[PDB]
């Protein structure tokens, strides 16, 4: 079927995404405020409201259930604000303002390592906020991580204590994938650079047991590019086209199973994606 | 603002198990079902019913399931694996007997192709469920001879718990608990004082509840019985254990 | 909607391969015979003349 609700808000909409369960809709706006809905049986009905971050929002990502409720914002004002609820009422809990410039994207780390949070921003660096518990929070840093800014970033399925992978990529289309050592340290592993101008986003697929990773990205110049690798521990990653629209491409998002991917860019329009026994990607609607 | 990529106006995503965003400018937040479209199916999942000990009830049983959803390379597949685990297969512990079932090539072979074909196929559903079905001297022989026993091979044990995994995890995603349990319950690797009880006094060694203040506990039943119409500790203690035990 | 045709072809051929190797050459020639033509275009000539005999 179709559901559709009312945004009832005064300025534009940048990003939309729901609930784990299926039973939530969160929404980021221009209007400097979100707007949580309650998608039940075709029904648009209010239960909170966020007014006041100063400044324009980007791009909001929901946390796992196991926590709790938790949800976060990265948005034009240099400040990330998570709304930890109680009792049945949304509350802001605890904000942090470690960059000088706008906040580009977040992303929920996998729930086997933890409540971890990624933050890319726009000044070249990547803040990864731990949970130290009794309401207590960690701040990392790694300065210098582009020459232009991280765009977005992701994060790596968890697979067998545990080593930490994520990937990012900049405005200088030189996209990296990072590591961690036993000390701590974030330590920089490679660097794939086969992209035009800039890298809007990155997003890596679901792991479901195949010997294979698989990794997402978009330019700023029309192009999807699909860079699967599968040598095991011979890291070998071999970039492979998909297609070429006629403007820049926005978001690339994938499936559970990661069979579909929908790409949707500066055309106004989405477009879905898939894997051909032969080997190229087709649309379909 | 120099890095400003600003004028972002449309979006898709894929949220929940099966469903799916986009949102465009003309600017309602449209969704959609795309249950069709993936290889697995909700309806199905909730009638999937496993069991460890009568392995081929559930054979049978989950066999009338796909004829009753639509889908049909499982009313042959389930068939195949209801006729190809029979007790009358029984490996025999001593190498000299009989050759074991696992090297016939209807045996580990038929797995082997099965499962390659659903991966290409990518089909976690399936492969979750047919995995956990399925699961000097001259004494260095009986232990090759055990590793040649199994119908599964022992030496990707790693990727038929991972199977295992992601089917639990999208179960959680639909909404189903039970069904996560019985899935898990195949994998191999793993996840003072005052012993009395306080309503009919005999020692409780099983399921039990107490109140973090009042300190008075027992049986499970017992609890649920003295609770359905009262609110006060029954020894006496003056707790209302409701605005206790309770957050 | 459902599996491909010829899917379980190669695990018949084996079959009967492996169940003559034994010596028990009574049961390949009676699924040759039960079965004909949906097998007997990928068995060599040489090797039924054999069995047969
Ligand atoms: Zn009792
Ligand atoms: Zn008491
Ligand atoms: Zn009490």
């Amino acid at each position: 079927v179709i559901n559709t609700v009312d945004t009832s808000h005064e300025d534009m909409i940048h990003d939309a995404q729901m609930d784990y369960y299926g039973t939530r809709l969160a929404t980021c706006s221009s209007d400097r405020s979100v707007k949580i809905f309650d998608v039940r049986n075709g029904g648009q009905i209010l239960i909170a409201d966020l007014r006041g971050h100063e400044g324009p929002v980007w791009q909001v990502a929901w946390a796992h259930p196991m926590y709790g409720n938790i949800l976060a914002s990265c948005s034009y004002d240099r400040k990330v604000i998570i709304w930890r609820e109680e009792n049945g009422t949304w509350e802001k809990s605890h904000e942090h303002a470690g960059h000088d410039s706008s906040v580009n994207s977040v992303c929920w780390a996998p729930h086997d390592y933890g409540l971890i949070l990624a933050c890319g921003s726009s000044d070249g660096a990547i803040s990864l906020l731990t949970y130290t518990g009794e309401g207590q929070w960690e701040v990392k840093k790694i300065n210098n991580a582009h020459t232009i800014g991280c765009n977005a970033v992701s994060w790596a399925p968890a697979v067998v204590n545990y080593i930490k992978r994520f990937a990012s990529g900049g405005c200088d289309n030189l996209i990296k994938l990072w590591k961690e050592e036993e000390d701590g340290q974030w330590k920089e592993e490679q660097k794939l650079e086969a992209h035009s101008d800039w890298v809007r986003d990155v997003a890596w697929a679901p792991s479901i047991g195949l010997p294979t990773s698989t990794i997402a990205s978009c330019s700023q110049d029309g192009r999807v590019f699909i860079w699967t690798c599968d040598d095991a521990s011979s890291n070998t990653w071999s970039p492979k086209l998909l297609h070429k629209f006629n403007d820049v491409v926005w978001h690339v998002s994938w499936s559970i199973t990661a069979n579909i991917l929908a790409v949707s860019g500066g055309d106004n329009k989405v477009t879905l994606w898939k894997e051909s026994v032969d080997g190229q990607w087709v649309c379909i609607s | 603002d120099a890095n400003i990529p600003f004028p972002r106006t449309s979006g898709a995503r894929f949220c929940g198990a099966g469903y799916l965003v986009y949102f465009t400018r003309p600017g309602k937040v449209i969704i959609q079902d795309i249950a069709c479209l993936l290889p697995v199916h909700k309806s199905l999942g909730e009638l999937y019913i496993l069991n460890v000990n009568d392995i081929q009830e559930t054979c049978q049983k989950n066999a009338a399931s796909a004829l009753l959803v639509g889908r049909k390379d499982l009313v042959q597949v389930w068939s195949l694996a209801t006729v190809a685990t029979d007790l009358c297969l029984g490996p025999k512990s001593d190498p000299d007997l009989e050759t074991p079932w696992a090297r016939h090539p209807f045996g580990r072979q038929l797995l082997e192709s099965l499962l390659a074909h659903y991966c290409r196929l990518r089909d976690v559903q399936t492969l979750a469920m047919l995995c956990s079905v399925f699961e000097d001297p001259r004494e260095r022989e009986r232990d090759q001879h055990d590793k040649n026993k199994r119908l599964l091979d022992p030496a990707n044990t790693q990727q038929f718990d991972d199977f295992k995994k992601c089917y639990g995890e999208i179960l959680y995603r639909w909404g189903l608990r039970e069904k996560r349990a019985e899935v898990l319950k195949f994998v191999s690797c793993p996840p003072g004082f005052t012993f009395q009880c306080a309503i009919c006094h005999v020692a409780v060694r099983g399921s039990s509840n107490f109140c973090l203040t009042c300190g008075h506990g027992g049986h499970t039943s017992h609890m649920m019985e003295w609770f359905r119409t009262q609110e006060v500790c029954p020894t006496g203690c003056g707790c209302h254990c409701l605005l206790e035990s309770t957050f | 909607s459902r599996l491909p045709p010829d899917f379980f072809g190669v695990l018949v051929r084996d079959m009967l391969h492996f169940y003559a190797e034994q010596g028990d050459v009574q049961m390949a020639v009676s699924v040759l015979i039960v079965l004909g033509e949906r097998v007997r275009k990928d068995i060599d000539e040489q090797t039924q003349e054999h069995w047969y005999t």
